[PDB]
This record gives structure tokens, sequence and C-alpha cells, in this order.
């Protein structure tokens, strides 16, 4: 499985 | 102080039933893979700097945001283009309550809606 990182944008 | 915050905010964390123990980031695609969008949990980081990542089925399939441990209070990792500073918690319960909008904020753009946590069974 492809493990793909994100971040929060907080607006 | 500067050991017995973070041992409690892990500790309570461990705790809290959202966390799987020995679960990869392989494993949490599989685990969330025939759940609905919003469903999530709490793993072991395999980054050399984390702890902890958050795993949730989005709209868009799976995410992972790693989860940040200054000070002993958690945040999710956050975009520096946000225009508000990142919001913290001293206990997980209300980090999740955070980013369980009803029916907001954003993943590069795409909504971060956590709903319910994995259960067992």
């Amino acid at each position: 499985s492809t493990v793909e990182y994100s971040t929060v944008v907080h607006s | 102080s500067e050991y017995q915050l973070v041992v409690n905010a892990v500790r309570k964390l461990q705790e809290s039933g959202f966390y799987w123990s020995a679960v990869t980031g392989g494993e949490a695609n599989l685990l969330l893979s025939a759940e609905p969008a919003g469903t999530f949990l709490i793993r072991d980081s395999s980054d050399q700097r984390h702890f902890f990542t958050l795993s949730v089925k989005t709209q868009s399939g799976t995410k992972n945001l790693r989860i940040q441990c200054e000070g002993g209070s958690f945040s999710l990792q956050s975009d520096p283009r946000s225009t508000q500073p990142v919001p913290r918690f001293d206990c997980v319960l209300k980090l999740v309550h955070h980013y369980m909008p009803p029916q907001a904020y954003y993943i590069y753009k795409i909504p971060l809606v956590l709903s319910r946590p994995l259960s067992s069974n």
C-alpha cells in the first residue's frame, strides 16, 4: 500500500 | 513536567481506544480500506522524529497526518499556508473533537473530517 502523508491547512 | 507531561500524554493517548499499537502505515490502509469516509485511527509513526500518526479514510482515500507532541500537547502537522496558528490540545479526545465538523479544515483542497474511530470486530 502506498502510504501518503498530508498536512492540515488551518484557515 | 518535562517528562511527566509527555509520558502522561502518551499514556492517555494509549488508553484512548483510538490508538492501534503494532499497526504500520500499510496495515492502516487495509484496516480503513472498507470503512466509510471519516473513519480514523491513531498509530505509531515509522518516522524518526514522530511518535504518532493519524490515519483517516477521506473522500479521496486514506490520508496520513503526523501528530506533533511539542511540550506534551498534541497537534496535527500544519501547512505553513495556514492563516491561523495551529490549534493544540492537552488530550487526544479534544484533538479528535476539533476535527469533527458537522455536515471545518482542509488538506492539499479536500476537507479533513473525522467522524468515527475504527472499532475492533
